[PDB]
């Protein structure tokens, strides 16, 4: 449980300053105090806040880089006393680390967006968060709404005024002086209106048919 | 062939000993109070301010700093402590800025952020003072540099000490059009609005990127654009990331929020394609064989009692492992080869009032280090300096000047850390900060000042008592007390380690623990740039 | 530090649209065409010249690049279609000669045979242009270059165009002259009879290598030593390995059959003492997230259909990883940053109509990348150009100069590839031929032309019509169309990619299929020349 969230946090550090190692090895200078993952600053004592998805609810710890190594996360008002290591035994890494006096040992097998741990008693689900412009999410919310490249012609339109919006359809296609481009519909909601008729030209960058907001 | 054992430096100091003791509960007592004000400091400009740039949606500085970074990296803060009770009734944490250099996508790379929580992000000249600072060491170092860009516009009652003057604002547009025109990196990211000070720095700089709504780019601001042309329209107008982006092209990216600006920014620095190279020999290192805490009983916060500067040498460099270089002859200075973290250096260090020896012994020694291209350390407890009939009889002053000569126009990269009371002109001869060292720290017991506050009461006394007695009546044997209590008084409030780091004589002040680990941090960084041929000028024998 | 995550370009095209169906079906019938007529070309000249020149012993040239590279290793052949119906009636496949770039000896180099079996191996005009065109690639390049001479003479019946003028026949020899003079490496081996064409190369050459029997060297040809000084003898006794090696000494080396030589040729190149270096960062290449043959029904064979850049991009690039730079300004046109094969590049490529922003943008990207040296590669899809009155009044011509201006000062390597339908003075803006590129390739579908066919004829018929209504007789109604139909026909004719790559104006034509692959060669090949300093002109505001 709680206890249990804070080892996947520690495993993500430990995969994390690993594969910080590994980039220095091929480096040039693999002897530079920057190469340490101490995250030490200078008369201060360096704490980074994650946040991890646990089933329903997120859950947010706070990771204080401790000054002799020792880690500590605080998870609603209860703390914790981290430390750990990562060896492998054939193939597989097992994740060792001692909460508060207990330790124990576990296979820590990380994918691209899963935490897994797996031990005797039981296995532990822990979802890491994916940045929502990232997510691509946030390339639809660069653009408030359609805008036309360059002025021409409207043949046609495939959407009228009310019409149902499908992922990669065409709004129109318009031909301009030895061009002909089709544009598509920017986001799956509903028409509002289709702003220009056929036949008609609208500008570069102009607004060429309306959607309800998502 | 590396196989010779090597004798090692420092013993065993006695704790048992009342002196040890009595040291220790000094340099307890200093580190305490530098770190409490120093958490007084980080809370910034307080919790309304901290309240209301929440409430804007923006993150605090010191957030996007530590997500900028890459992350479970050391980072090094320069100058905390300035504007540390400098002027007269107005609180300025950290000098509202934050200054540091950090490991971001592998490159080391010096980032500069406003703080808009203290005082709007108004330049205070002592603002300027530190950001300067801050480009030229980059310069020298030759690092790219960053700025997150959320200030207002100069200080307006304080208009004489930040425009006119060559060195005061503006000269960083000129700094960043000479980085830029040698190929060191700019890059300016924007999370808050900008009014003529801000607003040249994304123009000047060779990448762009601006949050979509608190960020806007525009010379003038409301206020003045209202006030001057007669016309009121919003900064968003003038600024707007997609404003901006979508026709003036100022903004070279577009960001939503503040992290997708961090996370566009760690992409650039890897695209900035550059490759660091060393060109010095670099061996193993290991840690020394003694504890650093020690120092504390060994130093102590007394400036009268002396302490051999090997055992600190010995708490230091790799493995305890020094080689002496003339070591009988000169013996009030120090000079040496080491390593630390596997890097070469060549230690200098004070024991006692310098003497016309031990300055040829310098000099010899700054030339041999120039001439084999290895980085040059400066340990400086100068209790007293050169004075006496018989010593400028035969030019003890001449041998100063070969100090001064060596040090001015050595080239190999230099710093310096006042480990004691720095007076005369020695803190000239020992690379001060007028010498452009890359960096230099004190520890919280230093003093530093032209002189001792009792040497200037009892020349002042003097001269007062010469031209009175020309002037018939001579300084009385009363008010020898009088006059001499405020010179004393004077010279102790300038002296103060505080008062010194208050403005940017100094880079930091340290705790002696960390020590070894900040000159690590250093030395890596000045490597970046390349070493040169050091020229020398005229030797005065 | 990398791990951050990337957003990656590219979606899935739709299948079972009929658009898809079609444009593919238009693809396939070009590469089909294109892949049985480069069959019918390396079939050589002929069954009999092949039966003759087995006879006398010799391999053929393809056999003999075969056992001459590094065996299974790939070699990038140029300008097959040299030389396709350029003539009125004579056949010459490939142009006479085979030119390409393969490794040997673990080491770059650029392979150059005759090929007997053509006519036997007489330089009409294409085969010298052909020959100087690869041998400036080599210089540019900076890599050894190796000659297979089995050549007769310069063609008889067109001695204007080969022997005369400045960039005739005889610059190859002073090419030589200067490669040899800047270290690059010269090699000759000799399979075949010569007269004054392949006489001065092996003693224009370092080295030597002449096979025993079919091996003469000779300035003058039997016949012709029987015409001019009415003296006749065989050119054995002029050439031979064995005669010239033992008093002549034109041969370093004395072979005895073909395979010999080969050896001996692999045996120099290894002693040739070279070592290639890099100066850009490298990073680990994986490959692009979509199969590349989707292309095809992306693209099809119609030029009035657009295409997104950014899907051809994620078909190219390594892992489909893209960083736009400044994408809402100027979308017209698409720069940004990515890796191919672990090499850093700059992509530019076109969308549309070209207008001010956009020649804005691509400046101030070319002075990013020439900076930071970083090779750039172009994908004009050029449909129209920037003509209109608004335009011309706010001088988009003369934001077209700034195009220019910052192309033809670069330095850094150039690769350029005709995606689409290429005209007007875009051309000369997006890296032409005419600037130097070090490569150029267009793809089977591309049309190249000044001006399409409708414009020229619409403006000779307005240009007819004012002058002939100031002669009295205007341009009737009547032959309107008669007029325009010539004009159309020709501006197609001349169009055709086949055409041009008669011609040398391209290096070759690849399918779409095969495009990453030709990259990353090309690239490699090019980081042997060192990177230079790129120095711009005047920047007209
Ligand atoms: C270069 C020039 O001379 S132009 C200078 C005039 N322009 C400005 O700076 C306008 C004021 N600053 C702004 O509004 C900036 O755009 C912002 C958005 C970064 C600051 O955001 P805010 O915090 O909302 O501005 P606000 O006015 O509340 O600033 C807070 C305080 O900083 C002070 N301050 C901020 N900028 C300046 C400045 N340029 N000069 C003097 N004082 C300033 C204000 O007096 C204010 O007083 P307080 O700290 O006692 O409350
Ligand atoms: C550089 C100068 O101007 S020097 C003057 C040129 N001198 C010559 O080359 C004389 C001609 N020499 C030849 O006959 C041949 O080139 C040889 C002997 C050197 C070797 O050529 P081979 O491959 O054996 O061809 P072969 O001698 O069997 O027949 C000659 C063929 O090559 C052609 N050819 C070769 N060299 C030339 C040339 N310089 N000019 C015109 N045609 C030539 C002939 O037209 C003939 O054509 P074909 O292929 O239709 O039969
Ligand atoms: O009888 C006329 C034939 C022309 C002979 C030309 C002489 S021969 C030697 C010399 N070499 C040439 O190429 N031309 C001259
Ligand atoms: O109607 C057909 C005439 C072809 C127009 C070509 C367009 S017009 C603007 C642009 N500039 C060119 O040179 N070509 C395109």
């Amino acid at each position: 449980a709680k206890e249990s969230l804070c080892q996947a946090a520690l495993g993500l550090i430990l995969k994390e300053k690993a594969m910080t190692d590994t980039f220095t090895l091929q480096a040039h200078d693999q002897f530079s105090p920057f190469s340490s993952s101490s995250g030490r600053r200078l008369n201060i004592s360096y704490t980074r806040n994650m946040t991890l998805k646990d089933g329903k609810n997120n859950v947010a710890i706070a990771v204080t880089y401790n000054h002799d190594g020792s880690y500590s996360m605080q998870i609603e008002d209860k703390t914790f006393q981290v430390l750990g290591n990562l060896y492998s035994e054939g193939d597989c890494t097992y994740l060792k680390c001692s909460v508060n006096g207990v330790a124990s040992k576990a296979k820590l097998i990380i994918l691209e967006n899963t935490i897994y741990l797996f031990s005797k008693e039981g296995s532990i689900e822990i979802d890491i968060p994916v940045p929502k412009y990232l997510s691509s999410v946030s390339s639809q919310e660069t653009q408030g709404g359609p805008l036309a490249p360059m002025t021409g012609t409207i043949e046609k339109v495939f959407v009228k005024a009310g019409d149902k919006v499908k992922a990669g359809d065409s709004l129109m296609v318009m031909i301009a002086m030895k061009m002909e481009h089709t544009i598509k519909s920017p986001k799956d909601g509903t028409v509002k209106k289709v702003f220009y008729r056929e036949g008609a030209q609208a500008n570069r960058h102009t607004p060429l048919v309306e959607f309800e907001e998502e | 062939y590396h196989g010779d054992s090597v004798a090692s430096l420092g013993t065993q100091p006695d704790l048992g000993s009342a002196l040890y003791q009595e040291n220790y509960k000094q340099m307890k007592a200093l580190v305490n109070q530098l770190h409490e004000r120093v958490e007084h400091i980080k809370l910034g400009g307080g919790e309304k301010a901290r309240a209301l740039h929440i409430s804007r949606g923006k993150l605090l500085p010191r957030e996007r700093i530590d997500n900028l970074i890459d992350p479970g990296s050391p980072f090094l803060e320069l100058s905390q402590f300035a504007g540390y009770q400098l002027y007269d009734n107005e609180e300025v944490p950290g000098g509202g800025i934050i200054t540091g250099i950090g490991r971001v996508s592998g490159v080391e790379c010096m980032i500069i952020a406003n703080d808009a929580t203290v005082k709007g992000g108004a330049y205070y000249p002592v603002t300027v003072k530190k950001q300067l600072r801050a480009q030229e060491i980059a310069m020298q170092n030759r690092l790219p540099c960053i700025y997150l860009v959320d200030s207002g516009g100069a200080y307006l009652p304080r208009q004489a000490d930040v425009f006119p003057d060559r060195d005061h604002f503006g000269r960083t547009f000129y700094n960043q059009a000479i980085m830029s025109s040698k190929n060191i990196a700019q890059i300016a990211v924007v999370m808050g609005s900008c009014t003529a000070g801000g607003a040249y720095v994304p123009a000047m700089a060779d990448e762009n990127i601006i949050v979509r709504k608190q960020g806007t780019i525009f010379l003038a601001g409301p206020p003045l654009v209202k006030a001057a042309t007669g016309e009121e329209v919003s900064a968003e107008d003038l600024g707007g990331a997609d404003l901006h982006c979508r026709k003036s092209g100022v903004s070279d990216h577009w960001a939503l929020d503040d992290h997708h600006a961090l996370h566009l920014t760690r992409k650039v620095v890897r695209n900035l394609n550059y490759q660091k190279k060393l060109d010095v020999t670099i061996e193993p290192s290991e840690e020394p064989l003694f504890p650093a805490d020690e120092l504390y009983g060994i130093v102590g916060a007394n400036l009268k009692r002396s302490f051999d500067v090997r055992e600190v040498i010995a708490r230091i460099v790799d493995g305890s492992r020094f080689t002496e270089f003339k070591a009988f002859y000169g013996d009030t200075l120090v000079t040496g080869f080491a390593r630390i973290f596997g890097y070469p250096v060549g230690i200098v260090g004070n024991n006692g009032v310098l003497f016309s020896e031990s300055a040829k012994k310098g000099t010899h020694f700054v030339q041999l280090c120039c001439q084999r291209n290895i980085p040059l350390l400066f340990l400086q407890n100068i209790t007293g300096f050169m004075v006496g009939r018989e010593y400028e009889a035969e030019g003890i002053a001449k041998d100063g000047a070969k100090m001064v000569a060596a040090v001015a126009c050595a080239q190999v990269p230099k710093i310096t850390l006042i480990i004691g009371g720095s007076y005369g002109a020695g803190n000239y001869g020992m690379c001060g900060r007028a010498y452009s060292p890359r960096f230099l720290y004190i520890w919280p017991n230093a003093r530093i000042s032209v002189m001792g506050g009792e040497q200037a009461a009892n020349v002042l006394a003097t001269i007062t008592k010469d031209q009175r007695a020309r002037e018939g009546k001579q300084f009385s044997s009363a008010d020898e007390a009088a006059l001499k209590e405020p010179i004393i008084k004077k010279f102790e409030e300038e002296g103060n380690p505080y008062y010194s780091s208050a403005r940017v004589w100094d880079d930091g002040i340290i705790d002696p623990a960390d020590t070894r680990l900040v000159l690590g941090l250093s030395f890596s960084a000045a490597l970046n740039a390349p070493i040169e041929k050091t020229d020398f000028g005229i030797f005065r024998m």
